[PDB]
């Protein structure tokens, strides 16, 4: 806010400030454009699914353990433990909230809150994870297509020049290696 | 060297219809575009170089 | 006390009603109990007039909250939007809906194979240059 | 007979003498706010055999310019009176009209009790009424006059249903008087017809003074169209005498392609209207806009000063018998007293008084230590 | 050119692009013919 | 259906219109900035010279000069950033035209939603328009597999 | 305001408004570049996804 930041609610200061023309209509537009762009960025990155999917209640994927990335229903917020660690490791100063130095901003400097709540982003991520672990990559073309996870892994091996018999001959070893690596 | 204009242009004539007691012609960006005639009571037309 | 004021309105070619959002102000205080000859804006006729809802991004005056799930038109903040439609028409402030709920079916001995295709043509627009100038 | 009515879209004039066309322009000047009450003051005095005391010339505050509207035939109301006390000890204004003249002056006019009335007050049989005069009782010390072309003229209307509402707005600022007027015809059935009209400048006059009241000089010698009732408290009646009050608002006018103002919008009435003013357009698209800020106005002022009784001895320093040499200047101390800096001018006729860090005008509003 | 565009006589001009639309059209036609044939 | 869809929805070409709208608004603001006093006696040079003697009239008009210079600097300062973002968009468009049009693309969701077949470019004012032809499975039927 | 009369208070007060405008302009000038950097990073992240 120009008027409050430059002038301490003084009529004379405002009257002299009005003589400078439009040197604050521009400064009240660039920040709005920036805010619109930042609101659009998170929608352009995450909102890529037409609908919201859900993983089946029975979770057995041939030995692969996905409990560290799927949502945890025990917590009040549906966030995976990795997401919990990431949230804890980063501390925001003020966010938006509602109302020691953040209270010293009586001078017309404020912060707008983001449009998308963290729960919505978590739901988007959960939908993407369910789609990518249940339907493979086929859900990026049209609607989701069923396929068992071991065959999808064999097909990914086939896509990089390794014969698909390798996975079926070494399924347990690869599952254990993945479990150890993600742990 | 008018009565408070001191303009400079290629002023020829105004064909527009003007209100009887108005002298200063103005545009979107607030520039002079008309001058009253002190003798013939005719609206002139300021035009730049 | 001071804060930002915003006007949420539909297209003036359609209707003539507006709503007022007070940014980042707990509206249990003066903003709900405004008084004449006390506030900077000359207009105080709205006052409270009921239909006062509390949002995490401020206080919304003039819009009745309804709990549904639509694809929102006018963003507000903190997962709240507004739109001018039916509940006689008025302005409502619902909660943003991410999309239609769906549940996939998974099995370890089933696979789905398409039997037909469809050719489609889309479009894509990209700017390449802007107008030159000199001073 | 006093009643209140709402003025919808009246009380607007040309901001300046400058032509402007087919754009939207913003001005800040004293205007009549949209959607404000206008009071109806009516006169009831007719018939000679029977009648009642009139008391039909109320005093109006004239709070920094007023908006005048009245519907009559040609000359029922004439003249307008200003001043602050309207007595022999104070100056009063006598802007009055004539057949083909206008009389304007300011003087020490003592008495204006009642205009000359023949008590007949009956124009239904004989309509011969002329030269009532009794403009003033006496003039004491005054020479200024403004004998010139009359401000108001009558309009001819035939076949009936052509009545003209007369809009006069007066500007009394910076010691000068400005009058803007225009005749609005087609007052067929609506007392305050909806629409838009524009006023035009007439003349300026350097009066000055501290005018703080208004008086009406309606001609009650021959009156007509005089309904009577005890209406009060925002009711409807008939007065043919409208008065308004001007506030310092901001409007955004819409000049047409011919230079005539067609539509005007208030910038301080409705948040929709304020948004329109902010966007400088008459159409606003769906969305959310950040317009302005709101602040809580103060209630009163408080002054907290230490309580000291005795006065400061500036006379002991300035009015001294002997002053020491420059190389042995003596320093005196002034403390524990109330200092008045507007009295040291009298002690000596000095005028250099070159003062460096603080303006001498406002030395009385700061508290020091020594 | 010989209202706002003619009003910018204070020194703010607009230069024309080097490539006219009739040459961009030729480029597009050549690309289409090459990618079809 | 491309012609009918373009003719029906008018907001499809919203990316190209902003390019000229922003420049027009910037030029309009730059022109309008001249009618500002900039904390001086007047905003017109002729009157300020004709009303005052040289020694302080010269002092008075320096404020106008510095204000106009400050107004002019911001215009090019913003134009530089706008030109940079337009260059980024142009590079992206050049890459798209060199990859999707002159061959087949294996990148997922780059030259259209689905599987890529071809692409035909079209010319628009201050821009380029592509027409991606894609392939999409339609009818599903599950089975039992080993 | 409370210590200098308006004729020189206007002169003194003009030396603060210019400084505060010049200090405020730099903030938005740098934010306009940080926003471009963040937008480029967001585009890269969207492509990677
Ligand atoms: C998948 O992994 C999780 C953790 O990596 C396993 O949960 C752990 O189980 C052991 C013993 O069963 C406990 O001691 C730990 O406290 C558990 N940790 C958590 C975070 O729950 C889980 O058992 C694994 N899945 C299967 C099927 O064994
Ligand atoms: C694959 O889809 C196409 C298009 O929907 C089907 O072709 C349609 O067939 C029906 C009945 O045979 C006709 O009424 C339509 O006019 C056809 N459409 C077109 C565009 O020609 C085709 O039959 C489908 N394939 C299978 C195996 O059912
Ligand atoms: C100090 O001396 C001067 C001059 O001798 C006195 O000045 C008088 O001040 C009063 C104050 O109202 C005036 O009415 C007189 O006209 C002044 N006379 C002259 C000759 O200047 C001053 O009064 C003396 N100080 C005191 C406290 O008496
Ligand atoms: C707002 O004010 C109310 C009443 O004082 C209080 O109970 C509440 O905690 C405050 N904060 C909110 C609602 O976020
Ligand atoms: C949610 O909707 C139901 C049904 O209309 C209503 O009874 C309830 O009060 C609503 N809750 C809130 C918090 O508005
Ligand atoms: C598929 O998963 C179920 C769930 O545990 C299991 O009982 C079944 O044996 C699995 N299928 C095969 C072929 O092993
Ligand atoms: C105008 O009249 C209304 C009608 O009751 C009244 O409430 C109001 O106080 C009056 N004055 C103004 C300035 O609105
Ligand atoms: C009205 O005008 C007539 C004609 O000029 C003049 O004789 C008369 O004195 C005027 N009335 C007054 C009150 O001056
Ligand atoms: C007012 O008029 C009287 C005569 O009517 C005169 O004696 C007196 O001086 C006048 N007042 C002033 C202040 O001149
Ligand atoms: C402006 O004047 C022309 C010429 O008579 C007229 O045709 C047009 O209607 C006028 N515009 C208005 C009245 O808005
Ligand atoms: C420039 O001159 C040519 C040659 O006569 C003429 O055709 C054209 O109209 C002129 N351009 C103008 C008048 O803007
Ligand atoms: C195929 O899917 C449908 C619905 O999802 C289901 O009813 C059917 O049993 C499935 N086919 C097999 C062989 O399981």
């Amino acid at each position: 806010d120009c008027t409050m930041y430059i002038c301490g609610d003084s009529t004379e200061c405002s009257n002299l400030l009005l003589q400078y023309g439009s040197f604050c209509t521009q400064l009240k537009r660039a920040l709005t454009g920036i805010a619109v762009e930042q609101d659009k960025n998170t929608q352009e990155v995450f909102a890529q699914v037409k609908q919201i999917y859900k993983t089946p209640p029975i979770k057995y994927f041939g030995g692969f353990n996905f409990s560290q990335i799927l949502p945890d229903p025990s917590k009040p917020s549906k966030r995976s433990p990795i997401e919990d660690l990431l949230f804890n490791k980063v501390t925001l100063a003020d966010a938006g909230f509602i109302k020691l130095i953040c209270a010293q901003k009586f001078n017309g400097l404020t912060v707008l809150p983001p449009l998308l709540t963290d729960e919505m982003i978590a739901q988007y991520t959960s939908a993407l994870l369910a789609g990518t672990i249940t339907s493979g990559w086929t859900f990026g073309a049209g609607p989701a297509l069923q396929i068992p996870f071991p065959m999808q892994m064999a097909y990914r091996f086939n896509g990089i020049g390794v014969t698909q018999n390798v996975l079926y001959e070494n399924q347990k070893l690869i599952a254990n290696q993945f479990n150890s690596a993600i742990g | 060297n008018f009565n408070g204009l001191t303009g400079t242009g290629v002023l020829t004539e105004s064909n527009k219809k003007f209100l009887p007691f108005q002298q200063f012609g103005r545009d979107i960006a607030d520039t002079t575009d008309a001058v009253r005639d002190p003798q013939t009571l005719e609206i002139l037309d300021i035009t730049p170089c | 006390s001071f804060g930002g004021v915003s006007v949420i309105t539909p297209g003036t070619n359609t209707s003539n009603q507006v709503a007022v959002l007070y940014q980042g102000v707990n509206c249990t205080e003066v903003p709900v109990a405004i008084h004449a000859d006390q506030l900077t804006p000359t207009w105080r006729v709205y006052s409270t007039g009921s239909n006062v809802f509390q949002t995490r991004a401020g206080c919304l005056i003039g819009a009745e909250y309804v709990n549904n799930s639509y694809e929102c038109d006018i963003p507000i903040g903190a997962g709240i939007c507004a739109s001018y439609q039916t509940q006689s028409q008025s302005i409502i402030a619902y909660t943003m809906s991410l999309g239609a709920e769906n549940s996939v079916a998974y099995s370890n001995n089933s696979i789905a194979i398409p039997t037909n295709f469809t050719i489609s043509v889309t479009t894509e627009i990209l700017p390449v240059s802007m107008t030159k100038t000199s001073v | 007979t006093q009643s209140y009515t709402n003025s919808f879209t009246r009380g607007v004039y040309y901001p300046d003498k400058v032509f402007r066309s087919s754009v939207l322009h913003s001005t800040q000047d004293l205007f009549l706010p949209f959607f404000s009450n206008v009071t109806w003051f009516h006169a009831i005095h007719v018939s000679g055999t029977n009648g009642t005391k009139r008391f039909d010339n109320p005093v109006l505050p004239f709070n920094d310019g007023v908006y005048f509207a009245s519907t009559e035939k040609s000359n029922i109301i004439r003249g307008w009176i200003f001043g602050t006390t309207l007595d022999s000890k104070t100056q009063s204004l006598l802007i009055v009209n004539n057949a083909t003249n206008v009389v304007i002056k300011v003087c020490e006019f003592q008495f204006c009790n009642d205009p000359f009335l023949d008590v007949y007050y009956h124009k239904n049989n004989k309509s011969w009424m002329e030269s009532e005069f009794r403009v003033y009782s006496s003039a004491n010390n005054c020479t200024f006059e403004y004998v010139s072309q009359p401000f108001l003229m009558d309009l001819e209307g035939k076949q009936g249903n052509f009545k003209n509402l007369r809009e006069f707005v007066f500007k009394n600022i910076d010691g000068y008087f400005k009058i803007y007027s225009k005749h609005t015809p087609i007052n067929l059935g609506r007392d305050l017809p909806q629409g838009f009209s524009a006023l035009e400048p007439l003349v300026d006059l350097p009066i000055g003074i501290n005018i703080t009241r208004f008086q009406t000089l309606l001609a009650l010698h021959r009156s007509y169209l005089t309904p009577g009732d005890s209406s009060s408290g925002w009711t409807a009646g008939a007065a043919a005498y409208y008065v308004g009050y001007l506030q310092p608002r901001t409007f955004l006018l819409k000049y047409n392609e011919n230079g005539t103002i067609t539509d005007a919008v208030d910038c301080a009435l409705d948040p929709l209207s304020e948004t329109k003013c902010t966007l400088k357009s008459f159409t606003v698209e769906k969305g959310i806009y950040q317009t302005s800020n709101f602040r809580v106005q103060p209630t009163e002022s408080i002054v907290r000063f230490p309580n000291i009784t005795n006065l400061c001895p500036f006379d002991e320093v300035f009015n001294a018998t002997r002053f020491a040499s420059v190389y042995a200047w003596n320093r005196k101390r002034i403390s524990n007293c109330v200092a008045d800096y507007s009295v040291l001018y009298n002690f000596a006729p000095f005028f250099a008084f070159k003062c460096y860090g603080v303006s001498p005008t406002k030395l009385n509003d700061l508290c020091f230590t020594n | 050119k010989q209202l706002i565009c003619a009003q910018k006589f204070n020194g703010l001009t607009v230069l024309p692009p080097l490539l006219t639309d009739e040459m961009i059209a030729q480029y597009t036609s050549a690309l289409l013919a090459g990618t079809i044939t | 259906k491309i012609q009918d869809s373009l003719s029906s929805t008018p907001s499809a070409l919203g990316k190209l219109q902003d390019v000229v709208n922003h420049n027009a608004q910037a030029l309009n603001t730059l022109v309008k900035q001249l009618s500002s006093k900039f904390g001086a006696i007047s905003s017109v040079l002729n009157d300020i010279l004709s009303r005052l003697d040289p020694p302080e009239a010269e002092v008075q008009i320096d404020r106008l000069i510095t204000g106009r210079l400050q107004s002019l600097q911001t215009y090019v300062t913003q134009q530089l950033i706008r030109a940079a973002e337009i260059r980024a968009s142009a590079n992206l468009a050049a890459t798209k035209m060199s990859e999707c049009v002159l061959g087949q693309s294996k990148r997922v969701d780059f030259c259209g939603k689905g599987y890529h077949l071809m692409s035909f470019p079209q010319s628009a004012p201050h821009g380029v328009v592509f027409l991606h032809v894609t392939y999409v499975p339609a009818q599903e039927k599950n089975f039992t597999t080993a």
